């Protein structure tokens, strides 16, 4: 493989142009996430309250306690 | 055969290449135009017969 | 290269490339440095200096491993004057080639101090006197007087 | 004149200081500057040493100048041009003297100049070819190496050789870029078998060692 | 460096219920360009070539008679099949309405064939098959006739499994009974469906009902 | 000549010669009619393989080669009636199955002919429907293509027909992507030039399934938030609050990243957040597109807004100077707590005789292969091999394979999926020997140091 080695023509060069290969080559994160913990603490409480009533007052009661009782 | 006819470039800037496999003449003859600057009087050979 | 005109690292380089080519020549070189430390007086000072720069090349080429110093116990009674000149040429070359900072640094770290013990005498005092005097004569003031300060603190 | 001059700056962008002196082409590179990678290798490299700290602080790389290669080549050309009225042994004595006068002057810049090595191959084979032409044939088997290199005592011609070495080759593109190394070995002149013909370069002693040798020899004699 | 027939072509264009827009797709070298060539010589007795690989598609529109003689106008988008040139296929796949996937009898389904059935079902086209290059089972591979049956059945069942894999609705399963698949040999001038073969059986022999036969 | 013949289907109507018609380009939406150039028809042709039979008229339902609609249009065009306007739409431009991933830089030999070369490039961008050419801000012309043979034919046409300039061409490299491996354990929050609006957002990694769904149009947000929510919760137990929080998708309509909005107490500030979402998503998509590391696309990442201190009356100060604020929030989180690089893979299917299987095995080893499957072909004397290969090492793999085995084997290749390149992209303790091949621990490092050197500076 003429891999960029050798002569174009070994013709007037005094050599046979034979090539070879060199054999001897070788802190808000927790506080922002508490408000994230608090986040579903309001929705999912108001959701699980919505499962047992969507009167928007009985769920606001379960959500209000879950917001105050958790933040305590 | 005897050669047909007979400075700086940027693409061969040796800091700006990635060399994973050395290009070798068999590739340079498989795809004459992709792998070669100034390919002239070259016949484009391919076959998967 | 022992038989050569003067030292050219040609033969150094060639033997080092063989070692680079197989481990067989690395253990060959372990045994060869053992052999030349055994047969060191068997030369003249000419041959002595060329083989000294041989092994110095080997060391600072990383071809020979710095463990080899285990073969060098720097007590006056066991040291050939011929071996004395050998190590002086060896370490002159090491210091003036790799430079004194990284030599003294490599002479310092414990990971090879087991071998270096024969070279740096602390347990027995008389060969400490002798060896510190020797490297002082060679002009390695740093290591020498650090070890002598250890000696001063010793009693 | 600015066209026959050459000015070379060394600053925080050029770490190399290149110059061109009596016949050599030198290039100094300190260790402080951008030699994160450093070697100690083939003798084309002098190791300059700071005489007060006695530490090696830079390396000088040597090459033969271009006009010195040209001068050697023109010298061989006139050996050949004015040799049709002389004997084989006179042509080979002129070759011997020219080649000794080059090799003993340069001596390690010749190792590092990959253009010399080709010059010397072609020039030696031109001398051999003129001796063949002197007989009436150039067949490569009527004239094995033994005919030329046999000393003048056994009846040979006595040529001195530097054309049977292998020429190192490596990947032109980066070789014009970044001093890449040596991967292949093109062949020099053709010998009838392995035959391993010796070399003038191995019997001449490098300068950088002669200068240390001399320092010590004259110091101790004084 | 067609007098009294292009008018007929024009009226065919004008009918718009005698034309069919089909894309000729498949894997590499599986018979497309030779199909088209032998076909244009059936109608007209009137980079790439050196490559032996087609790179960019070519369209042909020609007038073909069926097993009843009614001429049709056919829009045939001959594509390249090299997986690198799938671009061209997408082009045809928009501006046409059905796809004739050419499968090799000797190889079966490979990369581009399955990827093209995917591209064809996700663009909601019609899907037909030509199991081409059948002489490679008789002359080349030398197969007992029953194992030829086995191989053909296998190819059809595998392409069926894949076309079911990428499309939920079991609206169509391919089998020659429905008229989904030709059997072919582009170069040996043979292309036939169970329909056409049974009609040949009838026309040369007695009057047997070719439809119920083909079933 | 340079001109073409546009080729297309007439769905409705009937085209005739000289018929003045108005084109609808690819960018044209109904309220940007500059895109529509207005022209006529020179000839009309109908086709057999390479015979052009010229006609005067064609009705709907056929194909036709139209002469004259060349200069206005590129890959796709939608033709409508000229001077008779009712109102028109365009069909969504062609979608391709494979992603064009190979990269080739192009330059002339002497810059004097840079315009001529530019002519050439336009034309081939015309002819080849998947060619993606772009002039990169470092001043180069990169061509983006499918495979080695594809680009060979591209440059064949470039040098043969469209421009007769002599052209230098770089070696092929591939286009990369950026991703993360773990969450931004702490956040840097960007605030307006005029310090009005504070934007706190972190980054974290998605899972592959949903990102691929983003790609497949399975989770198209063209739905309402209800469908979004059932999708997400139903399938991957995403939170319904995560669904209410998900705003948009980034790089474009189809972007494998997601923007999420989770800070409930300020969440009810819909006066201000419902105002700013527009600039918020603009900065999101800009940041995702323009790349944090090497100017390349990111994928497979999820960003979360955790504190939006909005300026009361977020007037034009906010509205204008908040988009760079947003994208710097993105870069901040991303670069902050886990940069990583991603590179494409190629699927290779090798037909081979029974014996030469081992041969191909060895080849794939040299090139970081991972051959997956090898199986008989039923009814054939051949085995089929299926393997993966980094598109980096895919260069010459075909010809290498065929040469080593005397033509018997033969492979095709397709892009399949991206993957983590095994290096650490950001480590200064990694220096690169500038021409020998790197071992794996530093591929990513090298990969960036090279590409930025030509693009990122
Ligand atoms: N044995 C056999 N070979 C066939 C037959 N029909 C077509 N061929 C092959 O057809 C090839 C001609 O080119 P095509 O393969 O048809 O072109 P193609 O299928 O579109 O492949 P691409 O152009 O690259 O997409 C020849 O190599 C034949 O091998 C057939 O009936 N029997
Ligand atoms: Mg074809």
């Amino acid at each position: 493989m003429y891999n960029g080695i050798g002569l174009p023509t070994p013709r007037g060069s005094g050599t046979n142009g034979y090539v070879q290969r060199n054999l001897s080559l070788v802190p808000d994160i927790l506080d922002h996430e508490r408000k994230r913990r608090v986040e579903l603490r309001c929705l999912e409480l108001e959701e699980m309250m919505e499962e047992q009533g969507y009167e928007e007052q009985q769920i606001q009661e379960k959500v209000a306690t879950f917001r105050l009782m958790l933040l305590e | 055969f005897e050669p047909l006819v007979r400075d700086w470039n940027e693409f061969n800037d040796i800091n700006k290449i990635i060399i994973r496999q050395p290009i070798r003449t068999e590739y340079k003859i498989a795809f004459p135009y992709l792998y070669n600057n100034l390919p002239h009087h070259v016949h484009l050979t391919w076959y998967h017969t | 290269c022992a038989q050569q005109r003067t030292y050219e690292k040609f033969f150094g380089l060639l033997a080092g490339r063989f070692c680079m080519l197989k481990k067989e020549y690395m253990e060959s070189f372990e045994g060869i440095f053992k052999e030349q430390y055994d047969t060191i007086h068997r030369l003249e000072t000419n041959k002595l200096r060329n083989v000294a720069k041989m092994f110095a090349h080997l060391l600072y080429t990383d071809s020979l491993p710095w463990s080899v110093l285990e073969c060098i116990k720097l007590s006056e009674e066991t040291t050939t004057s011929s071996s004395r000149i050998f190590v002086k040429i060896f370490f002159q070359e090491l210091c003036e080639y790799m430079g004194l900072p990284k030599l003294n640094a490599r002479l310092k770290d414990e990971t090879l101090q087991p071998f270096f013990e024969g070279l740096l005498p602390r347990d027995n005092p008389r060969n400490t006197r002798f060896a510190i005097n020797f490297f002082t004569s060679i002009g390695l003031g740093g290591l020498t007087d650090e070890l002598r300060e250890h000696l001063k603190n010793t009693p | 004149q600015w066209e026959n001059s050459f000015v070379s700056v060394y600053s925080k962008d050029n770490p190399n200081l290149l110059f061109n002196m009596c016949g050599f082409e030198c290039r100094i590179l300190p260790k402080c500057r951008t030699s994160y990678e450093e070697f100690t290798h083939k003798d084309g490299v002098w190791n300059l040493q700071n005489e007060v700290t006695k530490e090696r602080t830079a390396q000088c790389f040597l090459r033969v100048d271009d006009e010195s290669m040209q001068r050697f080549h023109n010298r061989v050309r006139q050996i050949l041009m004015a040799s049709g009225s002389t004997t084989f042994t006179k042509i080979v004595n002129k070759w011997n003297t020219a080649l000794i006068g080059l090799m003993t002057y340069f001596r390690e810049a010749v190792v590092n100049t990959q253009e010399l090595l080709d010059l010397l191959v072609k020039c030696e084979n031109k001398i051999q070819t003129r001796i063949k032409i002197g007989l009436n044939s150039k067949m490569p088997s009527r004239f094995p190496p033994v005919v030329f290199y046999t000393p003048k005592e056994l009846g040979g011609l006595g040529m001195l050789s530097m054309g049977h070495v292998l020429i190192p080759q490596s990947d032109l593109r980066w070789s014009k870029q970044t001093d890449v190394g040596i991967t292949h070995f093109r062949s020099g002149m053709s010998h009838e078998e392995d035959q391993l013909i010796p070399n003038l370069y191995r019997y001449i002693q490098p300068w950088e060692s002669e200068f240390i040798d001399s320092q010590r020899v004259w110091a101790e004699y004084a | 460096t067609t007098v009294y027939e292009m008018d007929f072509l024009a009226d065919l264009m004008d009918n718009s219920e005698l034309i069919r827009n089909v894309t000729l797709c498949g894997h590499l070298h599986h018979g497309k360009t030779c199909f088209v060539d032998c076909l244009i010589e059936q109608t007209h007795p009137e980079t790439e070539q050196e490559r032996g690989v087609g790179i960019k598609s070519t369209p042909v529109t020609v007038v073909l008679p069926d097993t009843k003689g009614k001429s049709y106008l056919f829009n045939i988008m001959d594509t390249p099949g090299h997986v690198n040139f799938s671009d061209e296929v997408t082009a045809g796949l928009r501006i046409s309405d059905g796809v004739v996937l050419f499968i090799d009898a000797a190889e079966g389904v490979m990369l581009n064939t399955e990827r093209l059935i995917k591209h064809a079902v996700q663009e909601r086209l019609a899907v037909t098959v030509c199991i081409n290059k059948i002489d490679r089972l008789i002359l080349e591979l030398k197969l007992p006739p029953t194992d030829a049956y086995y191989k053909l059945r296998h190819i059809v069942d595998e392409v069926n499994g894949l076309i079911s894999m990428y499309s939920t609705d079991e609206n169509l399963i391919l089998s020659p009974l429905l008229g989904n698949v030709c059997f072919s040999s582009s170069q040996y001038s043979i292309c036939f469906t169970l329909g056409s073969f049974a009609k040949i059986y009838a026309d040369t022999f007695g009057d047997i009902n070719y439809q119920e036969f083909a079933k | 000549g340079v001109q073409f013949h546009a080729f297309g289907r007439v769905l409705s109507g009937t085209i005739h010669a000289g018929q003045p018609v108005k084109v609808l380009g690819e960018n044209y939406t109904l309220e940007d009619e500059e895109d529509s150039q207005i022209c006529t028809v020179g000839r009309l042709w109908i086709s057999v393989a390479r015979y052009h039979i010229e006609v005067n008229r064609v009705p709907a339902g056929n194909w036709v080669l139209i002469e004259g609609v060349d200069q206005p249009i590129v890959k796709t065009a939608t033709i409508t009636e000229p001077r008779g306007n009712e109102e028109a739409q365009i069909f969504r431009p062609l979608k391709f199955n494979t992603t064009s991933v190979i990269k080739i830089a192009v330059e002339p030999v002497n810059p004097s002919e840079l315009p001529k070369m530019l002519d050439g490039l336009r034309k081939v961008n015309k002819s080849y429907p998947s060619l993606t050419t772009k002039v990169e801000e470092s001043g180069e012309h990169v061509i983006l293509g499918t495979g080695e043979l594809y680009l060979d034919c591209v440059m064949h046409d470039l040098r043969k027909m469209y421009s007769e300039i002599d052209i230098k061409v770089a070696d092929p490299v591939v286009t990369f992507c950026e991703t993360v491996v773990e969450t931004s354990s702490l956040k840097c929050f960007a605030e307006t030039p005029n310090k009005k609006n504070k934007i706190t957002m972190i980054a974290e990694p998605l899972e592959k399934g949903l990102a691929e769904d983003i790609e497949n149009e399975v989770v198209q947000i063209t739905w309402n938030r209800k469908k979004l929510g059932e999708f997400f919760q139903t399938k991957y137990d995403w939170d319904l609050l995560a669904a209410r929080s998900i705003w948009a998708f980034g790089p474009d309509a189809t972007g494998p990243n997601i923007l999420v909005d989770d800070t409930l107490p300020s969440e009810v500030d819909k006066a201000l957040l419902g105002s700013v979402k527009d600039s918020i998503v603009q900065g999101f998509q800009w940041g995702t597109r323009e790349g944090p590391l090497c100017d390349e696309l990111i994928r497979n990442v999820k960003f979360k807004i955790l504190d939006a201190v909005v300026a009361q009356e977020p007037l034009h100060r906010g509205g204008g100077q908040i988009i760079p604020t947003a994208r710097r929030v993105v870069y901040s989180a991303f670069l902050m707590a886990t940069p990583r690089l991603m590179e494409p893979y190629y699927f290779v299917e090798v037909q081979a005789p029974a014996d030469c299987v081992s041969a191909v095995y060895t080849v794939l080893a040299r090139r970081r292969g991972h051959v997956t499957q090898d199986a008989p072909i039923p009814g054939s004397p051949l085995y089929t091999i299926k393997a993966f290969i980094p598109a980096i090492d895919s260069f010459g793999f075909e010809t290498d394979l065929r040469t080593h085995t005397q033509g018997q084997a033969f492979s095709l290749s397709v892009f399949h999926h991206w993957q983590i390149v095994p290096g650490d992209p950001l480590d200064k303790s990694i220096v690169i020997r500038p021409l020998e091949p790197q071992p794996a621990p530093h591929l990513a490092r090298e990969f960036m140091i090279k590409t930025r050197r030509r693009k990122g500076l």
